[PDB]
C-alpha cells in the first residue's frame, strides 16, 4: 500500500 | 530514539544504496525500509533500516512527498550529511 523507491 | 547527524560518503558512479517508504501524502515521514549491502549506505555504518530522514544536506524532508523526497535525494553527490531519527 505504501510505494517504496530504490535511490 | 535521538536525533542524530550522519556522514556518507558516495562516488557519482553509485547509488545511495537504500530504499525508502513513506511521504506526507500518506502520513508517514520517509522512512528506511532497505540497506543495501555493500553500498555507500551500509559502508558509512551510521543509517539503519526504521530510520526516518529528517533532512539531508539542510534540506529538510519531514513534510515531502515520495517523489519528491526521490528527486531531492538523488541530487546529492559526495559527502552527504543525513539527519534521523530512530522511533
Amino acid at each position: 500500500r505504501l510505494p517504496t523507491s530504490k535511490i | 530514539g535521538p536525533i542524530r547527524k550522519v556522514l556518507l560518503l558516495k562516488e557519482d558512479h553509485e547509488g545511495l544504496g537504500i530504499s525508502i517508504t513513506g511521504g506526507k501524502e500518506h502520513g508517514v515521514p520517509i522512512l528506511i525500509s532497505e540497506i543495501h549491502p555493500g553500498q555507500p549506505a551500509d559502508r558509512c555504518g551510521g543509517l539503519h533500516v526504521g530510520d526516518a530522514i529528517l533532512a539531508v544536506n539542510g534540506v529538510n524532508l519531514r513534510d515531502t512527498k515520495h517523489k519528491e523526497a526521490v528527486t531531492i535525494l538523488s541530487q546529492q553527490r559526495g559527502e552527504i550529511e543525513f539527519e534521523v531519527v530512530y522511533v
